[PDB]
């Protein structure tokens, strides 16, 4: 569908570039449990 | 000596103040600091684009 000195009678091939992506990184709550208390014992002082 | 034990436990009271003044001010900044770091997260995508 070209004219007489080869160039195109017709509209090129046109394409819409993609949006460049929106990052996305890995987010996460911190876990960990308590600690459990140790024995208990009754001192040598009085307890003030 | 009531007036020692409870002026003790007022000094107590008055350092987890300055703790909880503390920490709520500096949340306060790790708040507005991630805030800001989304902001130009969010502002590079329209640069790129």
């Amino acid at each position: 569908n070209l004219s007489i000195d080869g160039q195109p009678l017709s509209l090129p091939v046109f394409a819409a570039p993609a949006d460049p992506a929106a990052l996305l990184s890995a987010a996460a709550a911190a876990s960990g449990g308590s600690k459990p208390l140790p024995s208990a014992d009754i001192p040598a002082m009085r307890f003030p | 000596q009531a007036l020692d034990s409870a002026r003790s436990l007022t000094g107590q009271l008055m350092q987890f103040g300055s703790t909880l003044l503390g920490l709520i001010e500096r949340r306060d900044a790790e708040a507005m600091s991630e805030l800001l770091q989304n902001q130009a997260g969010e502002l590079m995508l329209s640069s790129l684009r």
